[PDB]
């Protein structure tokens, strides 16, 4: 038993939209809005698959349109912000020097708008810093994956401030070595 | 219920700004541009959905440009137009937003772009009267139209009898042949021939006419030579019934 | 900050695969905002409105021979496709696990300590992870965190065992995975 | 990126079938459209090809898909002068931009019945001494070559229905500005039946 | 061997 899930959105007034491909809750590819590019979660798959950007670009269009034609025909209703649960932690178990990789995962929101920041020793970090884009679920919610490459030690202290419109204040998910 | 391109064809030199018109089908999504150079396959330029351009070839973007003046127009232009650009240029349109459908043609329009104006000549049109052996021996007769010296092709040729135009009896060629094959701009010559029973001639009420439409010069172009001005005309012959 | 309404236009084409490319369930769905209000579901054939919202597009692409037609396809122009597409990096994508055995804190013996099995790296998700007192099945005082996505196509677990150790202890965990032949094991000692 | 359609020219009799074909890529495969361009008109869209072996009939006209070995078969039945046209495939992505073949010209050739082969001398009705001469009323086994002397201009066959009459017939022109130039050696370059009236 | 996109249709206005 297998899933193929091919996930597509627009937002307004926020003008972001998304196409991207799924496989049993993992992302095959997405396609870059702004550069127009098909966009491989792993660079070995655009060796052994293609995909034509144009045929998700077009469907962008659509789903732009028809986000006009829904809203005006639900008498302008907003969405409900539904706030994220904010997970912090390690691809392995953790050992100082030792590489590791921060994972901080976001869950059951929407709208799919989140802006998550990396904080070490209270400072924003960008080295290495990769994310996914918003990840589909079965209950209609978001889901999203922040990572931050690191050399752990004691004298360092991890965050992941997550922010978004349904919580009251920037959520903060602490990290240390222990 | 199809698509309308104005105009059928146009003239034009080396340089200048064309502007072509359509009216695609009134709730269709989608809108494209196609051309095809003489010889060559039906190449596409650009489409269009939702005020914006979807997908566009390497032809266009340089000096090409798409708009849609109301819900109802769309136009192409060519800002600075290129002998390459001598072609028939085909406006669609398609209703389904999802592409899973036919996509409609409208009749095309014929650009011919020239580096010089001074090739241009209107034509020369004689109607031939049916040979009197051909009624005593078939009891029919076929009168000959020739259209003679033009300059560009796509001329459009037309009969008409009695005040309108018959298909009935008619065959005009469907390529034109060059009166100096040893040209680049050689002047065209076209022929045809409409075929009434020897009755229906020997009736002097009967009027028979030839009409070609030409494509030439516009109403704002450089004309600084001797002879007249050879502009988009209707060149016409004719002949009347005879009993003999 | 930004309190400005927000509008979503949502939609997912899922493909279901059972006993291969034997059985396959289609489905189109259109969601405004939370809410699902039309879907193209193969077992019915037709778009059928999930709500109030969805019934002019239950019609209106009903209508649509071309539409309608590329959706009752779907299932082998469009599902059975992909998945032929996907097949050898996808359902037979195998990344053994990386087993590490340790324990929680470094409390004295006859006290309690927790003893940590990590399953990390692993694809697919399918694995069973088992904690043995000496050679003996310990069931009793297992904590696991279950499976867990890391998002870039590999999977951890993070299997518990609560201890009471003793002078000559040996606790060993056993994991089977499709990608491993043998069932390779990790031993603690105290 | 490339279709290819074959052949380029087909030359068929009146009630006798024909085929031709089109290759597309195999790759990335969306539709296959089918277009037939009659001479002064549009081109009008036949046949949308979704499913690999699925059959479309439109009146007389068949269309047979092979998506695997990129082929497409266009068939003609009982073949009418009106089917006389430039019959185009197009394939599309997964975008809406159509990828056009060279298109196959079909020339239909009619059923010439009651032939009765002539060259007659057709006058001015403004005048004088250009005059053409018409080669009429003879069967599409005769062919109309080029003139080879450059002051003397023939165009090609050209068949006429006279639809309220139904009446079919072929026809040539030739005119010359010589005062040599007559309606007898006019038709030089061409077999001309023996048959052939020639008014006194 | 291509992914192929399930295109998608305008809404009913
Ligand atoms: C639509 O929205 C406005 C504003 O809240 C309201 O006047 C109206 O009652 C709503 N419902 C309908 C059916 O128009
Ligand atoms: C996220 O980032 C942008 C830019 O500062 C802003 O519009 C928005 O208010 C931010 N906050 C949230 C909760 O999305
Ligand atoms: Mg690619
Ligand atoms: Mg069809
Ligand atoms: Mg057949």
């Amino acid at each position: 038993e297998h899933v193929i899930i091919q996930a597509e959105f627009y937002l307004n007034p926020d003008q972001s939209g998304e196409f991207m491909f799924d496989f049993d809750g993992d992302e095959i590819f997405h396609v870059d809005m702004a550069k127009k590019e098909t966009v491989w979660r792993l660079e070995e798959f655009g060796r052994f698959a293609s995909f034509e950007a144009q045929g998700a670009l077009a469907n962008i269009a659509v789903d732009k349109a028809n986000l006009e034609i829904m809203t005006k025909r639900s008498n302008y209703t907003p969405i409900t912000n539904v706030p994220p649960e904010v997970t912090v932690l390690t691809n392995s178990p953790v050992e100082l020097r030792e590489p590791n990789v921060l994972i901080c995962f976001i869950d059951k929101f929407t709208p799919p708008v989140v802006n998550v920041t990396w904080l070490r020793n209270g400072k924003p970090v960008t080295t290495g810093v990769s994310e996914t884009v918003f990840l589909p679920r079965e209950d209609h919610l978001f889901r999203k994956f922040h990572y931050l490459p690191f050399l752990p030690s004691t004298e360092d202290v991890y965050d992941c401030r997550v922010e978004h419109w349904g919580l009251d204040e920037p959520l903060l998910k602490h990290w240390e070595f222990d | 219920p199809e698509v309308t391109q104005t105009p059928s064809h146009q003239v034009t030199q080396m340089g200048q700004e064309v502007i072509l018109r359509c009216v695609p089908i009134s709730n269709h999504l989608y809108f494209y541009w196609y051309r095809q150079i003489l010889g060559q396959k039906v190449e596409f330029l650009v489409s269009f959905y939702n005020n914006e351009i979807s997908e566009k070839s390497e032809i266009f973007d340089d000096q090409f440009s798409v708009e849609r003046p109301d819900g109802s127009n769309f136009t192409l232009k060519i800002r600075s137009t290129k002998l390459e650009d001598s072609a028939m240029y085909f406006c669609a349109s398609s209703r389904l937003a999802g592409g899973m459908d036919e996509q409609f043609f409208g009749p095309g329009t014929r650009l011919t772009v020239l580096e010089d104006l001074k090739n241009v000549f209107p034509p020369e049109v004689a109607v031939f009267e049916p040979s009197e052996a051909e009624i005593s021996h078939t009891q029919k007769a076929t009168l000959v139209c020739l259209a003679t010296g033009f300059y560009p092709d796509h001329v459009e040729l037309s009969w008409w009898v009695n005040g309108k135009e018959v298909h009935s009896g008619v065959c005009t060629d469907p390529q034109p042949l060059k009166e100096q094959p040893a040209l680049n701009d050689s002047r065209y010559a076209l022929s045809s021939r409409l075929r009434v029973s020897a009755t229906f001639w020997q009736n002097p009420r009967n009027h028979f006419r030839c009409q070609v439409q030409f494509y030439g010069l516009s109403e704002n172009d450089e004309w600084t030579q001797d002879r007249a001005k050879p502009v988009t005309q209707i060149v016409s012959a004719e002949a009347w019934g005879r009993a003999d | 900050g930004d309190t400005r309404p927000r509008f979503l236009e949502y939609s997912t084409s899922e493909c279901h695969f059972f006993n291969g490319t034997e059985r396959v369930r289609f489905l189109d769905r259109y969601f405004y905002n939370q809410e699902e209000y039309v879907r193209f579901d193969s077992d019915v054939g037709e778009f059928r409105a999930v709500t109030e919202l969805g019934r002019p597009d239950e019609e209106y692409w009903n209508s649509q021979k071309d539409f309608l037609e590329d959706r009752r396809a779907a299932v082998d122009t469009y599902c059975r496709h992909n998945y032929g597409v996907g097949e050898s990096f996808t359902v037979q994508r195998r990344v053994h696990p990386k087993v590490t055995v340790y324990p929680s804190k470094t409390q004295p013996l006859q006290h309690h300590n927790l003893l940590v099995c990590s399953v990390s790296g692993f694809y697919p998700g399918s694995i069973e992870v088992r904690w043995f007192r000496n050679g003996q099945e310990e069931k009793t005082g297992v904590v696991s965190t279950g499976l867990i996505h890391n998002g870039d196509w590999t999977f951890q677990t993070l299997v518990m065992l609560e201890t009471v150790p003793r002078s000559g202890e040996v606790y060993t965990c056993q994991v089977e995975h499709p990608s491993v032949t043998s069932p390779l094991t990790v031993e603690w000692r105290a | 990126l490339n279709v290819e359609q074959s052949p380029q020219s087909l030359h068929v009799q009146e009630g006798d079938s024909t085929n031709f074909t089109c290759s597309f890529p195999s790759s990335n495969f969306y539709a296959l459209h089918w277009y037939r361009w009659e001479t002064a008109k549009s081109p009008e869209a036949l046949f949308v090809m979704t499913l690999n072996g699925d059959e479309k009939k439109k009146g007389r006209i068949s269309a047979t898909l092979n998506t695997k070995e990129g082929y497409s078969y266009l068939y003609i039945k009982g073949s009418q002068p009106e089917d006389s046209a430039t019959y185009l495939c197009a394939f599309k992505a997964a975008g809406n931009k159509l990828t056009f073949g060279g298109g196959t010209r079909v020339l239909v050739k009619p059923n010439i019945q009651n032939p009765d082969p002539a060259v007659y001398q057709l006058r001015d009705s403004k005048s004088s001494d250009k005059s053409v001469c018409l080669f009429t009323d003879f069967d599409s086994q005769t062919n109309v070559s080029q003139s080879k002397d450059s002051d003397v201009y023939i165009t090609d066959k050209c068949v006429l229905d006279m639809r309220s009459m139904d009446f079919k017939s072929n026809s040539a022109v030739a005119w010359s500005n010589k005062s040599d130039f007559a309606c007898a050696n006019a038709f030089n370059n061409s077999i001309i039946p023996e048959d052939t009236f020639f008014p006194s | 061997r291509f992914y192929k996109t399930l295109r998608a249709e305008q809404a009913s206005q």
